[PDB]
């Protein structure tokens, strides 16, 4: 029970940033688990299952960091909100 | 305290939501004044989750499950069973009374 793949990553990452922000209020906590799996993307994948991941998911996830960069100029919550829409939708397909 | 949920279309009545299946539904999120701070129709997309599990607030944990399939209604969530002292900050404030209007409409 240790996550090696990218989904398996994703989904307890953003299980563990979501209950952060939302359960606690933690959005320097919700940053930190984020920030490391979205660096990772950039660096770019290796597998297959990695590269099809990024085919599906990249994108997306990719857009809600762009809402989260758009959060950290304005202060607008409004924008954190939009960025955890878009990563509620991957984490259910990965579900 | 509590949650007070009043009818708006009914359900079908013996169909009720169990523990494990994933509600889907459309709502309508709108605080106490009348102004309105989320809302999935508005979205054209529903919302699904799986009850029992803690995933959303104590409003909708005992307000939901409560319902019957195909049901509209009106919940009046106090702060006691919503987000309370701390609340959810720039959205909902401290000590709110949030209005929530839904939709059952999938058991799934
Ligand atoms: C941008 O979209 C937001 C929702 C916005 C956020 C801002 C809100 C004002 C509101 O606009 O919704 C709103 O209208 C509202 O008030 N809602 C929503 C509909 C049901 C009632 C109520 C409402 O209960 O929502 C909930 C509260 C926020 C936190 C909960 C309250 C109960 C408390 O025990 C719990 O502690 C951990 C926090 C948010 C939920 O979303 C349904 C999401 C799905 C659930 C969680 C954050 C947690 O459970 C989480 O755990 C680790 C999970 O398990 C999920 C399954 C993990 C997954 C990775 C999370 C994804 C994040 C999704 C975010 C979405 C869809």
């Amino acid at each position: 029970g240790v996550a090696i793949l990218w989904h398996e990553m994703w989904h307890e990452g953003l299980e563990e940033a979501s209950r952060l922000y939302f359960g606690e209020r933690n959005v320097k906590g919700m940053f930190e688990v984020l920030e490391p799996l979205h660096a990772m993307m950039e660096r770019g994948p290796q597998t297959l299952k990695e590269t099809s991941f990024n085919q599906a998911y990249g994108r997306d996830l990719m857009e809600a960091q762009e809402w989260c960069r758009k959060y950290m100029k304005s202060g607008n919550v409004k924008d954190l909100t939009q960025a955890w829409d878009l990563y509620y939708h991957v984490f259910r397909r990965i579900s | 305290s509590g949650v007070q949920v009043e009818t708006i279309s009914p359900g079908d009545g013996r169909t009720f939501p169990k523990r494990g299946q994933t509600c889907v539904v459309h709502y309508t999120g709108m605080l106490e004044d009348g102004k309105k701070f989320d809302s999935s129709r508005d979205r054209n997309k529903p919302f699904k989750f799986m009850l029992g599990k803690q995933e959303v607030i104590r409003g909708w944990e005992e307000g939901v499950a409560q319902m019957s399939v195909g049901q509209r209604a009106k919940l009046t969530i106090s702060p006691d069973y919503a987000y309370g002292a701390t609340g959810h900050p720039g959205i909902i404030p401290p000590h709110a009374t949030l209005v929530f209007d839904v939709e059952l409409l999938k058991l799934e």
